[PDB]
C-alpha cells in the first residue's frame, strides 16, 4: 500500500466541512419560518456547522489514522471512521447509551460500506459481467466468478487448514496395505 | 470612428444585469412587465448585433405583441396583491 498523509487530508476535509456547514445554514436560514435576518445563519442553526465540520474531521481522520496503523486498505478503516462520526454525532444528546448507540451501529454501517467495496458506485471492471466467468478450461486457476468441476486439494488444504477431516492424501489410499 | 461601436454587446449584458434587478425589485408588478419587455429590447438589439434580425423582429411581434400585452391584459383584471422589497423580508437570502 502507500501511506495516507493525515494532517493534509483531514484539513482539507475541515474547510469542505465548514463550506457545506455555511451551505446549510444559508439554507435553513431561507427555508425558515420566523423572523430572520442576514445574523441568523449562525445563531440560529442547529450545530449545523460544528456537526459538518467534527463528522469530516474525524471520519477523515480515523479513516487515514487507522490505514496508517492498520497498514492496510480495507473496510475496517470505514468501519471506524463511522464509529468515530457516529460519536461526534452521539456526543450532542448528551447521554451515554445514545452515544455508545451512534458509534456502535454507524460503525457497522459505514463498515458494511466499505465491506461492499467503499462505494454507492460499481467497479465495473470487478463486476460479474464484465469479468471471466463459467467454466474453466484446461487446469487454469480458478479465478472470483469462474467455476470448476474438480478443484485442487493442495488449494482445498491451504485454504482450509489440515484437521478435521481435510487432509493431504485421501484416508483409504493412505491406509492401503502395500500390495 | 472605427471602435466607437465595439462594445455594443457588453452593453446589452450590463442593461440586461440592470433590467432584471429591476424586475425583481420593481413595487408594482406592472412594472415588473414593462422592464421585461425592455429586457426583450435588449435581447433582440443582441440578436441583431450578431446577425439575427429576423429574431429580433419575431421576438418584437411575439413576446412584446402578444405575451406581454396578455400579461398586461391578466393584471389590469385581476387582484395581484404585492409585498414590497424588503430588508426585513429578503436580506436572509
Ligand atoms: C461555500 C464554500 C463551499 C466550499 C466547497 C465545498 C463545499 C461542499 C458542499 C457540499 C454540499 C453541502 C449541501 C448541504 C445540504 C443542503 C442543506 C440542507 O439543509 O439540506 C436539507 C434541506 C433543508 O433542511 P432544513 O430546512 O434545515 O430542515 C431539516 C429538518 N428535517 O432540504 C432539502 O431537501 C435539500 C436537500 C439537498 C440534498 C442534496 C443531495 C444529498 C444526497 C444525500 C446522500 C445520501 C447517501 C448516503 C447513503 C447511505 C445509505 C444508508
Ligand atoms: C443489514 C445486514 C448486513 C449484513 C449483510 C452483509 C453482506 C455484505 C456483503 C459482503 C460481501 C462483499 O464482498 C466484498 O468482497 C470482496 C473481497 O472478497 C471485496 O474486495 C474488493 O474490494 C474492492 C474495494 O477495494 C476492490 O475490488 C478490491 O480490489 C477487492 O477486490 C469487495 O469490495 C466486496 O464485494
Ligand atoms: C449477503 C450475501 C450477498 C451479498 C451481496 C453481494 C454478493 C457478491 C459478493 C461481492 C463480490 C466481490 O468480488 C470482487 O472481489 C473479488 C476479490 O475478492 C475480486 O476477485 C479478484 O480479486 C483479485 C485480487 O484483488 C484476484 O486477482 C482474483 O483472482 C480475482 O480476479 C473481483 O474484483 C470481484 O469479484
Amino acid at each position: 500500500f502507500h501511506p495516507y498523509n493525515t494532517l493534509g487530508l483531514a484539513t482539507q476535509s475541515a474547510m469542505v466541512g465548514l463550506g457545506a456547514g455555511v451551505v446549510a445554514a444559508a439554507a435553513r436560514n431561507s427555508l425558515a419560518t420566523g423572523p430572520r435576518n442576514i445574523l441568523t445563519t449562525f445563531s440560529k442553526s442547529g450545530g449545523v456547522v460544528t456537526i459538518f465540520t467534527g463528522a469530516s474531521i474525524a471520519y477523515v481522520f480515523t479513516y487515514c489514522s487507522a490505514a496508517n496503523l492498520r497498514e492496510r486498505k480495507d473496510g475496517w478503516n470505514h468501519m471506524w471512521a463511522g464509529a468515530a462520526t457516529g460519536a461526534v454525532l452521539g456526543a450532542r444528546t448528551k447521554l451515554v447509551p445514545a452515544f455508545i448507540g451512534w458509534t456502535v451501529l454507524c460503525g457497522a454501517a459505514c463498515g458494511l460500506f466499505g465491506w461492499t467495496g467503499a462505494r454507492f458506485n460499481a467497479d465495473r471492471k470487478a463486476s460479474l459481467e464484465q469479468s471471466p466467468k463459467g467454466f474453466v478450461q484446461e487446469d487454469a486457476h480458478q479465478t472470483f466468478w469462474e467455476v470448476v468441476h474438480r478443484r485442487p486439494l493442495s488449494l482445498t488444504v491451504e485454504q482450509l487448514g489440515e484437521g478435521r477431516g481435510i487432509n493431504a492424501v485421501p484416508i483409504a489410499t493412505a491406509t492401503e496395505a502395500p500390495n | 470612428m472605427m471602435y466607437l461601436t465595439y462594445y455594443f454587446i457588453e452593453i446589452t449584458i450590463f442593461l440586461a444585469i440592470l433590467c432584471t434587478i429591476f424586475i425583481i425589485s420593481a413595487k408594482n408588478p406592472m412594472v415588473s412587465i414593462l422592464y421585461m419587455i425592455a429586457l426583450f429590447v435588449i435581447a433582440a438589439m443582441y440578436l441583431y448585433l450578431i446577425g439575427l434580425g429576423i429574431f429580433s423582429l419575431l421576438y418584437i411581434m411575439i413576446y412584446i405583441g402578444a405575451i406581454a400585452v396578455l400579461f398586461l391584459f391578466i393584471i389590469t383584471l385581476l387582484d395581484i396583491n404585492s409585498t414590497e422589497l424588503s430588508v426585513k423580508s429578503n436580506i436572509r437570502d
